[PDB]
């Protein structure tokens, strides 16, 4: 039972690490896209609520 | 999905207490977020306790070394709340509902606010269904019934945690969901308790809410109220245990004296005026809020119940101290464990002469009562 | 007659009122909540410039630092009359029992009243006839006097209370009042309500002859402080 | 009333002019050092206030006091200090465009544009004590919650 | 705005005091008449405020301008509550008379009127912490002498 | 960086830093103090506009107001590794023995670290034989667990500790750490040195397997406060 619980914990930790790596990769891709296109296009979103 | 949030600036952060400057229209017990910044990728929440003119003194639910002067705090509109439901059974969670056993995320759909008003004046009912502790001395002489809050008061090492764990283990098939709130208890001892619960298969119906000693005094202060909210949800909505809609909860506060110490720490760091033994004035109110939420509701309100088993250590068997007398006044009965009886071979160590159960025979089976 | 909350520290609320409309020392503040009901505070200290420090009487876990407060002018007004008989009330006089609210026609009296003057006091102590042999022999009461029981649970204290109510209601007119100040909600409620509703005398339940006001331990300190005065007014 | 208003406005303008002119006169210079630096470019009350400010040497933000002089003519309250943070350094045209755009409150409010390039392509606009955050870092965390 | 408080408050108080002091001497003057009447040694705004009102003939209201002069650089909350009690309910011209004779205490500070009909004649003037009673004091002093 | 001391209250030093360069809660600041030796304070509180309250961890009795303070930007870093074996350190990690300073290549770890999580806790324990009848019979000394003796002034805490070290320090099967927080430098240390250097384990002394951090009774409060954390980091 302890081995099964450890396996479940390891699976959860692996899923968490995969999510963190995916978030880091998405952040890097978004940063590259912002550097290429330019953040100025987001300025129009300032009037959504303000 | 952009939204406008109220923002303040941390103008003074100290030993777990921060003055949040301008956070106007903040609710009196909100959760300030402290959004992540350079060097910290997570959010450290806090409880906005003192709403003073031009200041919001907030205790910090976490590590305050990362918070820096001038940091922006966003006031989440929600009052301090804890996730509740079926998903917490068998999980060790810190008082914020975040798992600390690393077995995955907590699957939940409802978050009940801690620090809720008592279940009601007329909504309760007479305590009749017994709680089978499994200890002959308790089950025969000092009965505990569903909906009765029974203090376990004793010296430093007499068997209080042992009695609580025996009670938790005995509720195998009696349709009871146990909760073990570990306030100020060392992490190794909480790990030992969890190992004992898992060894006897009592972790299929137990929720452990641990705010260990290293964790900030705010977490220890809210440690019992979370968990009490969990039991409130269990008695009000029920959980599917063994295919049955169990609506009975048995909550054990590991040490309310450590909770009172944590409240004293957060009050004195907030520079609130002290009282007796440096405790704040409203600490009897502190414990009466927590213990009066354990009730046996009538059939019109669900018929569920919440049984509380507070635990208190007394210095040199001084049951005349401030917190021990307060909680003795609050509770419906006392279980006195003495070192003199414990050493003399009486292992449960109950001082049956002075231990009392105000519910009495109504908390016993007719066979046991006879 | 409308002020703004300034500070909120636990169950103590500081509120700034206009200069010429500061509430008195025992008036009610009656903070209105969003969900329809109100939070009735009680002033305790006039200070500063239009600022009053008051006790919450409630949780104060949903209040900002700008909410309006409506001074009621008079202290906490509690319903008094034959209508408030056989009913359970809280510190504010709001009926907490299952039955409906008290009608507007019932007289409301201030919670704070002056005790009777010296001239009205009886010049000779008089025994109070309870009917219980041991009580009327060993420890006789006093008409307008105070008696304290020192007993735990399972000793029949509740039954003694019920019989005292029944005897005073039979031999005299004998309406009774019960203020549970800082009681366990289990002992004070649903084990006093049910026992007195079940207990009957001259086909009338004891609960029908008794008023109840309950400020329990869960309520803030102000409620437990003023529940006794509520019962005294009733 | 009317005479007082013109008088108050004239006094405020004179004070602002004196502070702007003589702010750096006694700036930093200590009580003895700035005493000679203290020129006749101030009223006797203004000269006394400048001497008090420069006695410790904190006569650096006197221009802000100058900025405090005109607003005190109209009871101030026009600060509406807002702060805009975007990942890319703001170009002057778009900077002016968004300065004009936040006219819902007071118009071109006091805006201290920042960068904080840790953000990705978004706006963090804090007006008073209300902050609006459409930065893609915020969306990043709001998606990363799946963890 | 915070930095304004000391200097602006001092200048406004000085202007108010100068205008109030020159109110007796400079009454019903003109630009040149008050220039020869009002002292030119005062603040640059003070002399201008003294001359301009007289030039337009509003010199009588110039003292009232002084009343608003401190409040232009203050919270204007320290106005004496000069309560005026009189059994006869007072008309608007009566209240104007009372305030205009009452400006000798500070300025036209916050004045509140009451009736107390049991008074006869006279009026009770409670300025700050000094009370002048002239209505029923005579009768009750007489009844004290008689008894 | 480059703040100035405002107040010196005992061993607590308040320092004002630039608005955007305020040190963190547990950062270490340094007073140059002249003479080529500096006073290392540890921040404890942040009080407002660049004002931070720190603990001197030193004599702090010869420095004046207005002295500059340099913000290191990191908490107290102490050497860790085999280089610390057989050496005696301060609270700051600076050796006080006659041997030379620890080299730069040795890793520096902060003395303020998070304790092990709930997952990492090891609840397995077994009896540790110590050779003392009362300890091995009534309250067995626990291998891999926490134990302590609570004694008054006149009782022999030091004698019991020294006997325990003598009994169990030869057969260590590992390294050892001794922290002398608030203890006599006569017996608590410098004679444990004599006993530890005299004991020999196969031509390697017990002192060669020991990291000893001191901070004893003579040191100001800060050193005694953080010497335990330094030893724990080592
Ligand atoms: N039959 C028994 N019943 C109860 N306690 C027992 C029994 N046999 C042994 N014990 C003792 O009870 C201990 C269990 O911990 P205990 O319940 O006394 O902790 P506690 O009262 O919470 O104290 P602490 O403050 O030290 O954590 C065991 O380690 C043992 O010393
Ligand atoms: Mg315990």
């Amino acid at each position: 039972a302890q081995a099964e619980q450890e396996r479940i914990r390891m699976l959860s930790e692996a899923k968490s690490q995969i999510a963190d790596l995916v978030t880091l990769t998405a952040s890097r891709v978004l940063g590259a896209e912002l550097q290429a296109r330019g953040h100025d296009a987001l300025i129009a979103e300032s009037l959504a609520a303000l | 999905q952009p939204r406008q949030v109220n923002v303040g600036t941390v103008i003074a952060v100290g030993d777990g207490v921060a003055r949040l400057s301008g956070l106007d229209q903040v609710v009196a017990s909100e959760i300030v977020e402290f959004p992540p910044k350079a060097g910290r990728n997570e959010s450290i929440y806090g409880i906005a306790l003192n709403l003073e003119q031009d200041s919001v003194a907030a205790i910090i639910l976490g590590d305050d070394e990362t918070i820096e002067e001038g940091d922006m705090v966003t006031s989440t509109g929600r009052v301090i709340s804890v996730p509740v439901g079926q998903g917490l059974l068998g999980r060790v969670v810190n008082p914020l509902g975040q798992p600390i056993d690393g077995k995955g995320p907590i699957v939940y759909e409802k978050t009940r606010p801690i620090e809720r008003i008592a279940p009601g004046v007329i909504t309760r009912k007479s305590v009749d269904t017994p709680v089978q502790t499994g200890i002959i001395a308790i089950d025969a002489l000092i009965p505990i019934g569903r909906g009765q809050r029974e203090l376990i008061i004793g010296d430093r090492q007499t068997g209080k945690t042992a009695v609580a764990i025996d009670t938790i283990l005995n509720q195998k098939g009696q349709g009871m969901v146990c909760i073990y709130v570990a306030i100020g208890q060392r992490r190794a001892q909480v790990a030992q308790v969890v190992g004992t619960l898992e060894r006897f298969g009592a972790m299929e119906y137990t929720i452990v809410v641990s705010a260990t000693a290293s964790e900030s005094a705010a977490l220890q202060y809210i440690a019992p109220y979370a968990g009490c909210a969990m039991g409130e949800e269990i008695m009000e909505n029920g959980v599917m245990l063994n295919g049955q809609l169990v609506k009975d909860a048995l909550i054990v506060y590991d040490d309310l004296s450590k909770h009172a110490v944590a409240y004293r720490q957060v009050s004195l760091l907030l520079r609130r005026p002290p009282g007796r033994e440096a405790y704040p004035g409203d600490v009897f109110y502190l414990h009466s809020r927590l213990l009066e939420r354990a009730a046996r509701l009538n059939e019109e309100y669900g018929g569920g119940s919440l049984t509380a088993l507070p635990v208190i250590e007394t210095q040199a068997n001084d049951v005349s101290a401030y917190i021990p007398t307060n909680v003795i006044s609050i509770t419906d009965g006392q279980i006195y464990l003495e070192s003199d009886l414990f050493n003399a071979g009486q292992r449960p160590a109950l001082n049956v002469g002075i231990s009392v159960s105000r519910v009495g025979g109504a908390a016993q089976t007719r066979a046991m009562r006879a | 007659a409308k002020g703004v909350i300034q500070e909120i520290i636990g169950v103590v609320i500081r509120a700034k009122f206009p200069e010429d409309e500061v509430p008195e020392i025992y008036n009610a503040i009656e903070i209105p909540l969003g969900n329809g009901d109100r939070l009735v505070c009680e002033v305790q200290q006039q200070l500063g410039n239009g600022v009053v420090k008051a006790v919450a009487m409630g949780s104060t876990d949903g209040l900002r630092r700008g909410l309006e407060v409506i001074d009621t002018g008079r202290p906490i007004a509690v319903p008094v009359g034959p209508a408030t008989l056989g009913r359970v009330f809280n510190v504010l006089g709001d009926p907490i029992d299952g039955m409906g609210p008290i009608g507007p026609e019932v007289e409301r009296r201030p919670i704070h009243r002056d005790p009777p003057s010296f001239e009205e006091q009886n010049t000779q102590a008089q025994i109070f006839e309870t009917g219980i042999k041991v009580i009327d022999l060993i420890a006789p009461f006093t008409r307008g006097g105070k008696t304290a029981i020192f007993g735990g649970a399972g000793v029949g204290k509740t039954v003694v209370i019920q019989e005292l109510i029944a005897n005073i209601a039979k031999e005299q007119s004998g309406f009774s009042v019960f203020a549970g100040v800082g009681e366990r909600s289990r002992e004070g409620n649903d084990l006093i309500h049910e026992m007195k509703e079940a207990r009957i005398d001259e086909n009338t339940t004891v609960f029908d002859k008794t008023v109840m006001v309950f400020g329990q331990m869960n309520e803030p300190p102000g409620a437990r402080l003023r529940v006794g005065l509520t019962a005294l007014t009733m | 009333r009317a005479l007082a208003a013109p008088l108050v406005e004239a006094l405020l303008t004179t004070a602002a002019e004196q502070i702007r002119a003589a702010a750096p006169r006694i700036a930093g210079l200590s009580a003895s050092e700035a005493a000679a630096v203290l020129p006749a470019d101030l009223l006797p009350q203004v000269r006394n206030f400048l001497l008090t400010m420069a006695k410790e040497g904190l006569t650096g933000e006197l221009n802000a006091v100058a900025a405090a002089l005109p607003g005190y003519l109209e009871t101030g309250s026009r600060a509406v200090d807002a702060s805009v943070t975007s990942a890319i350094e703001l170009s002057a045209e778009q900077k002016e465009r968004i300065t004009r755009e936040l006219q819902q409150r007071y118009g071109d409010v006091h805006v201290t544009y920042h960068v904080d390039p840790t953000l990705i392509g978004g706006l963090i606009i804090r007006v008073g004590d209300q902050v609006l955050d459409n930065s893609l870092r915020a969306r990043l965390s709001a998606i990363q919650r799946v963890l």
